RNA sequence: AGUCGUGCGUCUAGGAGAGGGAACCCACU
């Protein structure tokens, strides 16, 4: 009688931004992202991409309730190394390797008659 | 009633092949096994789907209405 | 504005009248569908 | 060595709803029986009309 | 209500489905199995019970 | 799915799991309170109501 | 270089690859886009004229909503939430008219096939049901006696499996690695023998079987993800893993795009 | 091996809401 609204889970909502960057006081130089209408599909692989980073130290995806489609992305890095740097390189990383992964299945695709 | 359009496991499309398969059973004498593999179904899902199947639109149909 | 269980005839009768089928005895008088246009989601 | 009867089937024994029942044996008759009052509340095709 | 430990104060989360949701471990007092089992909420309507449910 | 809950697939409830239809079926008369009384099935106009 | 795609076999709905050189966490995103992130058209409105068989509207129209279209040109295609139309209008949905009625003594089975287009597609190979079986007479809809009369009309739109399964462009992703237990992430259930209990997977053949002499490899990373892609038809299992790729990148991009903006 | 019987139909565009007790039976935690 009062299911949440399917749409509602990918769409943002009205007076929503996508993303929320507030500080963290827990540790210096933390950040605290809050992505909205999202799912474990994107925090997840930023996660992987931002800890194969030498110089980013922390970062840990929560997702707070199944029902709400938003999780928190805490990241914190070394003295000198703004937070939303580090995510936007990750980004740009995995812009690259898939971008490359793509190109590398339509090539085997094009080679295979089938 | 009628046979559901996809697996609800994985979704696949199962519709299209029970007139197919009721083909198979009668026209072939084939084992459920053997028409269901046949048809293409792989993952027990389907098959499950598939054989556990009741046509009840035909019960119904029977009615005048 | 109705219609038969068995003869399923449309009978379009008034008020102050007879609620039997015209063709047979039974008197189910069933009714059509609304002619106000219904949609459905498969939602 | 007389058994001047017998029985047709065992599991005859079983009512109605504790025979939709798989394996009873192998559940505990509590079980069983919760199954068999359950299974009066299942929703499904009761007749064809 | 078997024992004193079947009605307690908790905060309000609001949630869009039609099924009360709490903590697991309040289960164990409760003696709730989520087979079926039925509860009731009761808003406090006045500061004074409000204050009473919170500190009591 | 703790205390004997169950987790169950959003995309299969979707796609025609477990699926229901409800028929509810209402019954009126025009029972007669005095001879020559009676009701009428007419929707109200909301004069002399 | 980066990651790389070996196509071990390849199908009209169906292809197993090999990615190699990719994170467990990359796979796993790219499954989950392909499965619920790819656009798909769908039936999404049906609109009742005359309808009188044995089964219920709702039950019809969701029927209909679960029967595959053809998809193809959908990135042509916008959502009608998108663009400014009235309702939809051709440009973000595509109009099919379903009619049909039974005879003296025949039943009247309904297909996928009957659904006839309607609306403009302008030169567009989108929405035309998908037919698979050797028959070719499509997914059976209903079955329709003499006198009972189906007369109705099907808006499909633009969307993603995430807001119902109908969209849903692939039935089964089956997605494996280290079929040999090399980074010990299972502990196999065994009673008398791990091995004998546990049959071999078909992938293990592909990777050469441990040896007990060498210790257990601590710095061993997950690789080697054998990925199978099945396509309910709508779209092939080609281009279902190309979209599925893309939207993943414009994902990706969205998500740059809002941070540099704030 | 070079030709042939058979059928069809005639007129259509103007503002607002409020209410059943007892008994019996089934069933849920
Ligand atoms: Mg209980
Ligand atoms: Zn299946
Ligand atoms: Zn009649
Ligand atoms: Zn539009």
């Amino acid at each position: 009688m009062n299911a949440p609204d399917r749409f509602e889970l990918f769409l943002l909502g009205e007076g929503e931004s996508k993303l929320k960057i507030d500080p963290d006081t827990k540790a210096p130089n933390a950040v605290v992202i809050t992505f909205e209408k999202e799912d474990h599909t994107l925090g997840n692989l930023i996660r992987a991409e931002l800890l194969n980073d030498r110089k980013v130290l922390f970062a840990a995806y929560k997702v707070e309730h199944p029902f709400f489609a938003r999780f928190k992305l805490r990241i914190q890095t070394t003295e000198g190394y703004d937070p939303k740097d580090a995510l936007k390189n990750a980004c740009n990383s995995i812009i690259n390797k898939l971008g490359a992964l793509k190109t590398n299945f339509e090539t085997e695709w094009n080679l295979q008659t089938l | 009633m009628i046979v559901p359009v996809r697996c609800f496991s994985c979704g696949k499309v199962v519709g299209d092949k029970w007139e197919s398969y009721l083909n198979l059973l009668q026209e072939d004498e084939l084992d459920e096994g053997t028409a269901l593999s046949r048809l293409g179904l792989k993952r027990y899902c389907c098959r499950r789907m598939i054989l556990t199947h009741v046509d009840l639109i035909e019960k119904f149909l029977r009615y005048n209405p | 504005k109705y219609i038969c269980a068995e003869c399923s005839s449309k009978l379009s009768l008034s008020r102050t009248d007879a609620v039997r089928c015209k063709d047979c005895g039974h008197r189910i008088l069933l009714k059509a569908r609304t002619k106000r246009l219904v949609q459905f989601e498969a939602r | 060595t007389t058994f001047t009867h017998c029985e047709i089937h065992p599991s005859m024994i079983l009512g109605v709803a504790a025979s939709i029942i798989p394996f009873p044996d192998h559940n505990q008759s509590p079980r069983n029986t919760y199954q068999s009052a359950m299974g009066k509340q299942a929703m499904g095709v009761f007749l064809t009309n | 209500s078997l024992h004193k430990m079947s009605m307690m104060a908790h905060r309000v989360k609001v949630i869009p489905y039609s099924t009360f949701r709490l903590n697991l471990s309040v289960t164990s007092p409760y003696n709730a199995d989520f087979d079926g089992d039925e509860m009731n909420l009761h808003v406090p309507q006045s500061e004074e019970t409000r204050a009473e449910l919170s500190q009591l | 799915n703790q205390e004997d809950s169950m987790i169950m697939n959003q995309s299969s409830i979707d796609r025609g799991l477990f699926r229901s239809l409800f028929f509810r079926s209402y019954m009126d008369q025009e029972k007669k309170y005095g001879m020559s009384i009676t009701e009428t099935f007419e929707k109200p106009q909301r004069t002399n109501t | 270089e980066g990651p790389q795609v070996k196509i071990r076999e390849a199908s009209k709905d169906n292809v197993d690859f090999i990615l190699s050189n990719v994170d467990l966490a990359m796979a796993n995103s790219l499954r989950r886009v392909m499965i619920a992130e790819i656009p798909t058209l769908a039936i999404d409105s049906v609109e009742v004229e005359t309808n009188t068989t044995v089964l219920a509207d709702e039950f019809i129209a969701h029927r209909l909503g679960l029967i595959p279209l053809q998809s193809m040109d959908i990135e042509q295609l916008e959502y009608s939430r998108d663009c400014f139309c009235e309702d939809h209008c051709d440009k973000c949905s595509v109009v099919l008219t379903l009619q049909a009625f039974g005879e003296s003594e025949s039943t009247t089975n309904v297909y996928s096939k009957d659904l006839v287009i309607v609306s403009n597609l302008m030169g567009r190979n989108i929405g035309h049901p998908i037919i698979q079986d050797k028959e070719g007479n499509g997914v059976l809809i209903c079955k329709l006696r003499k006198g009972q009369e189906l007369k109705l009309t099907c808006v499909a739109k633009k969307g993603i499996a995430k807001e119902h399964a109908k969209w849903g462009p692939a039935a089964a992703i089956e997605f494996e690695y280290d079929p040999w237990n090399k980074l010990k992430h299972t502990d196999y259930w065994y009673e008398q023998d791990s091995a004998k209990e546990w049959p071999q997977s078909k992938n293990c053949e592909y990777e050469d079987p441990p040896n007990e002499g060498d210790p257990f490899d601590y710095k061993a990373q997950a690789d080697t993800f054998y990925m199978n892609v099945e396509s309910v038809g709508s779209i092939p299992v080609d281009q279902v893993v190309v979209r599925g790729i893309d939207t993943l990148q414009k994902k990706v991009a969205s998500i740059l795009l809002a941070l540099t903006q704030m």
